[PDB]
């Protein structure tokens, strides 16, 4: 029957593509680790695939995956129990350490740049063109945090370029010196953009940019992870 | 209450974007089109430009010709009455040959004849088109992924008003034009080929396309979730991992125990919204041509 | 085991119940309160179900169906072998998903993400509802629910459906299925785009999201956006569910006559229901 043999046909079909898309998917992450980060015993029934190589455009290279992987960074944790699978505690503070809902990633130390070599996110000031076209401009609102202080205000909004969009508002401190919030973490209102993630006091230990026109995606990364870690570790301070 | 990135806050705009030039041939894209606000608050609000070669206006030209061909005939059967044309406007088809005129087309145009004028346009219009998905890829240097997976929903639509037929012996099998019509014409193969809920190829597509809804539902809401770390600048996770794309792998193996990568999961998506009309194709073409009754077929197997 | 990136992500917190009491994993799962409370619903209802097989005699997989009370029973309760399993495995099959929404929401707490999957999740589970839950009540009786069984589910639909003439003539049934292809649509091209930039012809570099919203804009005159692409996806889906549960909780409810009749309202509008010739004249 020659609707048996298709039918049958495609369950192999089928096996084969689903074995060849869960390899696909290992590619980052693996060989499996213990707590130690030693390779585990145990990877499962599923190969590690071949290396594929994307070459990288204005120079910054190649990627091959798999291929060694290492944190290249410190992780400030500790084991809470004498057998694997129990949660490991900041031995800091897990904010200031990058650890929990506050990690970061290593990402490289470079901006991200547009199709055609530009940095693909720069403050607005400095996007020639560029202007708020909808909705409450945030630019000059003062900052709140969840613990209802005012911890500054916008001086600007940083723009991806290429998509159009917001992507941080620049928040100047007390002190002078600026921060970069995500737009996904903040509420911008009438009289004011609040803050859930961050009390007042926080906001200074926000991680600072190397470069005051531009955002690397190392900056980006520890930037946003220490806003998100916030809504568990600021949670006391939070009103 | 937490911002939940579904509508923007706040819209940015800037110089139009013309886009890249690789080797497009710049003097076939038109000027931006206006700017959309509304369209702003959930994604982009820029229209245009658009890419119109020779091709693209031979698969316009056709398309509208498709369109036109069966309007005119709507009109008629509506008396040219407008009123008429409204009130009615589902209930109207255009319906393919009478089974007695076999896969010929000498069929009067009233009876047939104009159902395959409408076809035939419709036939270069999806092929000119899909022609045009692979020229915009090839002439941008990217992989043909989109032009291959197209393939995927042309074969389906050859299937059920070309290679079906053909198979068959007649242009009466085919699909007619019509809102309603369409959907008799749905209800009535299921009931005639023994109810395709019998047909393994049909449950499989149920699947695929139940799996497209599950997985773009999964896909979509943890991109949002982690668009905090930007998450959806995907093409750069993929390039240069970041807590974004780390997160989002464990929201998921910590969930169901295993993960996908950033890319990975494309790979996941574009298979899955594929096999749907892959699956259905088989499914439609093996009916009445090997299997005349699923339910029975089933009963042996 | 764990991902060579995973440790500094698995940290105390996020329990919504317990504290730290069951704050730990088993392999990649996290477990959490609600993973425990979905072990017992699950393995409770998994357990009732090889029960219901017993009582039905057999232990095949396309065999075994737990039916719900016949019609005759209303909104009460009945005898385990004659609608009761099915009412007691429908309560854990609720918990469970519920449970499984729950522990996701505890899973994103200890992430720091946004609880966008579950919410989501939360749509499937209401629509399972509907057919399960509110349709049979709103309708006087749970025997109007669907059976678990893998081929007897689906003669509830078949006969379900052709209780109302040919069903795709619910107008809200049209609406979700243009959902439900439009979202498979756009997960082809969303899959396949990335994918392109991503892998472009041979010995050439990546390209970029530039480069995505050229194609599109060159192919159809629009980009949606990478951000968009995702909120649109998520918009489809939930949306075809939305209107998936409105088609059926609508039925045998508000109309429950044959759904093609529905459209006479239009065709009988003042201003043009007598007017001769066309397909209705
Ligand atoms: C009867 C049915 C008739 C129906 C006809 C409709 C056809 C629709 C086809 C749709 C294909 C969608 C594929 C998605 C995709 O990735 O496309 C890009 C992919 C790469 O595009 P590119 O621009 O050339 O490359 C960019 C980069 O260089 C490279 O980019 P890349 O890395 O992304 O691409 C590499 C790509 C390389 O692409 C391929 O190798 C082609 C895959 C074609 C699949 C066609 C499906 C056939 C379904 C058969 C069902 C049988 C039932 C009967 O890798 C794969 O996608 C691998 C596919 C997995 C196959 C698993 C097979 C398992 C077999 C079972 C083994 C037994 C073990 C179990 C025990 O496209 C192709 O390679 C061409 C496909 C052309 C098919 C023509 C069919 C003729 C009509
Ligand atoms: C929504 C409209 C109807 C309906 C209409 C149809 C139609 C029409 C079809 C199916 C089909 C299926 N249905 Mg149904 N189905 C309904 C409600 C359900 C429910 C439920 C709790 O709500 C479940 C679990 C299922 C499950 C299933 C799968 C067995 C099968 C493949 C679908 C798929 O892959 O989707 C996408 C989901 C995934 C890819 C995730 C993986 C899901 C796995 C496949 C489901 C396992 C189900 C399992 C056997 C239940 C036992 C588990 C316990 C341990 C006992 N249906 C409602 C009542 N269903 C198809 C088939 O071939 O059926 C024979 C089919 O043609
Ligand atoms: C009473 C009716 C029968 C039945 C009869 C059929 C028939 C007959 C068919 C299906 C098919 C399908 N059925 Mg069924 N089906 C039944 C009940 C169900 C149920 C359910 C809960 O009961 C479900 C979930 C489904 C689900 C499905 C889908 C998996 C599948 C369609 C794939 C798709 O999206 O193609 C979407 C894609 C296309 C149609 C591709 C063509 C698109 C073309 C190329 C593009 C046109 C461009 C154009 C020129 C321009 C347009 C204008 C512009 C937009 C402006 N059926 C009952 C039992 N079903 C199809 C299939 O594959 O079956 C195996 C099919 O042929
Ligand atoms: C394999 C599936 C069956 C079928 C079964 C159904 C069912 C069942 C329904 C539709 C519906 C529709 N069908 Mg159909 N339909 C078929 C083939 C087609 C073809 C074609 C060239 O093949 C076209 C252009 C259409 C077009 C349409 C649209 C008018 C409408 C919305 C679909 C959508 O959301 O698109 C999204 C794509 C873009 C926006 C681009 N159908 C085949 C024969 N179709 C729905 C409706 O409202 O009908 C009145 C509906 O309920
Ligand atoms: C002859 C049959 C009638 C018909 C009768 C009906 C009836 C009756 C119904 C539909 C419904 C639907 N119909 Mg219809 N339908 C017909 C023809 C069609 C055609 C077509 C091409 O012709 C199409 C595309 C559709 C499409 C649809 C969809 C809009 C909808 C199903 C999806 C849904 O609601 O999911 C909703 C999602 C769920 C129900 C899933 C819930 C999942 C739960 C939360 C989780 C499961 C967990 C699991 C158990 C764990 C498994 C174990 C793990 C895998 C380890 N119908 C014909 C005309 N149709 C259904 C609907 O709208 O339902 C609300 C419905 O009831
Ligand atoms: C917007 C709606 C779409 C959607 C979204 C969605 N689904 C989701 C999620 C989201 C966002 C998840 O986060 C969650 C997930 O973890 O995915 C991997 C999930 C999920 N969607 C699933 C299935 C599923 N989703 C479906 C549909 C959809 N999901 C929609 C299209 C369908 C169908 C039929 O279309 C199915 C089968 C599960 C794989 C997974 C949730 C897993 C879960 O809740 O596990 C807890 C329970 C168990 C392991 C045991 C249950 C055992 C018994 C208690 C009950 C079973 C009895 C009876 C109900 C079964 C009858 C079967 C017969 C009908 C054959
Ligand atoms: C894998 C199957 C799914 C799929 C994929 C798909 N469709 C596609 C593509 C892909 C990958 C394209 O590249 C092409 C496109 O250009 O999208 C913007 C297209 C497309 N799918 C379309 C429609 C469409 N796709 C549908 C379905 C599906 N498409 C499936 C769910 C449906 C239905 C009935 O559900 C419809 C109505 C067109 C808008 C577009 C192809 C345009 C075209 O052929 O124009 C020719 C003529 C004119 C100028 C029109 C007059
Ligand atoms: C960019 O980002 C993204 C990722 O990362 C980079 C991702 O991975 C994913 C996730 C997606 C994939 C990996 C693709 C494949 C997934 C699908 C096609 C969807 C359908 C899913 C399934 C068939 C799997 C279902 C399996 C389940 C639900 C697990 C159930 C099994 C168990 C053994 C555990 C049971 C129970 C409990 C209660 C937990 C507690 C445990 C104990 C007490 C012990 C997405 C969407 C994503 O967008
Ligand atoms: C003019 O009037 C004004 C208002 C402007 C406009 C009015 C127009 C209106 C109201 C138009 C309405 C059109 C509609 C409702 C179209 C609906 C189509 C539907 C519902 C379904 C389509 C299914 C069609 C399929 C599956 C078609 C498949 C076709 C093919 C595979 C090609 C077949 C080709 C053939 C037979 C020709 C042979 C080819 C060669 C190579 C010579
Ligand atoms: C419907 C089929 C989709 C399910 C595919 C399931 C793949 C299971 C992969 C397990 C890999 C586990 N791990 C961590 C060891 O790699
Ligand atoms: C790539 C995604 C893998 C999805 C695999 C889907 C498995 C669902 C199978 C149910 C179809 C059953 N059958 C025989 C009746 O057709
Ligand atoms: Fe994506
Ligand atoms: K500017």
């Amino acid at each position: 029957d020659l609707a048996s043999l298709a039918i049958y046909s495609f369950w192999i079909f089928l096996a084969g593509l689903i074995y060849y898309l869960q390899t696909e998917n290992m590619r980052e992450g693996y060989p499996l680790e213990n707590e130690d980060g030693t390779p585990a015993a145990n990877q499962g029934p599923f190969p590690l695939p071949k290396p594929k190589t994307f070459i990288l455009p204005h120079g910054r290279g190649t990627l091959t995956v798999p291929g060694p992987e290492s944190e290249d960074r410190p992780i400030a944790l500790a084991r809470t129990a004498v057998s694997e699978g129990f949660p490991h505690a900041p031995t800091g503070d897990p904010m200031k350490d990058g650890v929990g809902p506050a990690s970061w990633v290593a990402r490289r130390d470079l901006p991200e740049l547009d199709g055609h070599g530009h940095n693909k996110i720069k403050p607005m000031k400095a996007a020639a063109g560029f202007h708020v076209s909808a909705g409450k401009n945030p630019i000059g609102l003062p900052v709140r945090g969840c613990d209802l202080e005012i911890a500054g205000k916008v001086v600007d909004i940083w723009v991806d370029i290429p998509e159009q969009m917001a992507r941080f508002l620049e928040v100047e401190l007390k002190d002078g010196s600026t921060r970069l919030l995500p737009m996904q973490m903040v509420k911008v209102q009438s009289n004011r953009v609040h803050v859930n993630a961050l009390s007042s006091d926080l906001f200074a230990g926000i991680p600072t940019i190397k470069s005051p026109t531009e955002v690397t995606l190392l900056e980006e990364d520890k930037i946003c992870g220490y806003v998100a870690g916030g809504l568990m570790y600021a949670a006391p301070k939070r009103k | 209450a937490e911002y939940q990135n579904i509508f923007s806050q706040v819209q940015v705009r800037g110089p139009a974007d013309l886009g890249m030039t690789e080797d497009v041939n710049l003097a076939n894209r038109s000027g931006v089109g206006p700017f959309s606000t509304l369209l702003g608050w959930f994604g982009n609000a820029q229209l245009g430009p658009i890419y119109l070669g020779s091709l693209g206006v031979l698969s316009l030209f056709s398309g509208l010709m498709w369109f036109f061909t069966i309007g005119i005939w709507f009109w008629y059967q509506a008396g040219w009455n407008p009123a008429v044309f409204l009130r009615d406007l589902f209930f109207f088809s255009l319906e393919p040959p009478a089974p007695e005129y076999g896969l010929s087309f000498a069929a009067p145009l009233k009876e047939g004849g104009l159902w395959l004028i409408a076809s035939f346009f419709m036939f270069v219009a999806v092929w000119s088109w899909w022609g045009r998905t692979y020229l915009r890829a090839q002439a941008l240097g990217m992989g043909k992924h989109t032009a291959w997976a197209f393939l995927s929903a042309i074969w389906l639509w050859m299937v059920l008003g070309f290679i079906r037929p053909i198979l068959m012996g007649s242009w009466s099998e085919a699909v007619p034009y019509g809102i309603f019509s369409h959907l008799d014409w749905t209800n009535n193969f299921s009931l005639v080929h023994g109810n395709l809920f019998y047909n393994p190829f049909h449950g499989l597509s149920i699947a695929f396309l139940y799996g497209s809804a599950l997985l773009f539902a999964m896909h979509g809401a943890t991109i949002l979730a982690v668009s905090r770390f930007g998450g959806e600048r995907e093409l750069e996770q993929i390039a240069d991992r970041g807590t974004a794309a780390e997160r989002a792998a464990l929201f998921w193996r910590w969930t169901m125990g295993f993960n996908a990568t950033m890319e990975g999961i494309h790979r996941w998506a574009i298979w899955m919204a594929v096999l749907v009309t892959l699956t259905g194709g088989i499914g439609i073409l093996l009916s009445g041509t090997v299997v005349d009754n699923w339910y029975v077929w089933g009963q042996n197997h | 085991a764990l991902l060579s990136f995973e440790r500094k992500y698995r940290v105390p917190g996020g329990t919504l119940v317990g504290g730290n009491l069951f704050d730990f994993w088993v392999g990649p799962f996290y477990v959490g309160f609600f993973g425990v409370a979905t072990f017992f619903f699950a393995a409770l209802g998994i357990i009732l179900i090889a029960w219901s097989a017993v009582l039905q005699g057999t232990w095949n997989p396309q065999l075994i169906s737990v039916y719900p009370p016949a019609l005759e029973y209303g909104l009460g309760g009945a005898p385990l072998a004659k609608g009761g399993l099915w009412q007691i495995i429908t309560i854990c099959a609720t918990g469970a998903f519920v449970s499984w929404a729950l522990r996701e929401v505890e899973i994103c707490r200890k992430l720091g993400i946004g609880y966008h999957i579950p919410f989501a999740f939360a749509f499937a589970i209401l629509a399972y509802l509907t057919l399960v839950l509110f349709r049979p009540v709103m309708m006087g009786a749970w025997g109007y629910a669907f059976p678990y069984g893998i081929w007897t589910h689906l003669d509830w639909v078949s006969n379900t459906g052709y209780t109302y003439g040919n069903f795709h003539y619910n107008p809200a049934h049209m609406i979700a299925i243009s959902f439900f292809f439009t979202n498979a649509l756009a997960l082809a091209l969303h899959g396949a785009l990335v994918l392109s930039a991503a892998n472009p012809e041979k010995g050439k570099e990546m390209r970029t999201p530039d480069h995505e919203n050229t194609f599109f804009r060159d192919l159809v005159g629009y980009s949606i956006g990478t951000l968009g692409i995702h909120r649109l996806g998520l918009l489809l889906s939930l949306s075809a569910v939305f209107f998936s549960a409105l088609c059926m909780i609508i039925t045998g409810t508000i109309w429950f006559d044959q759904w093609v009749d529905w459209w006479q309202w239009w065709v009988k509008l003042p201003w043009w229901a007598n007017i001769p010739g066309g397909i209705n004249g």
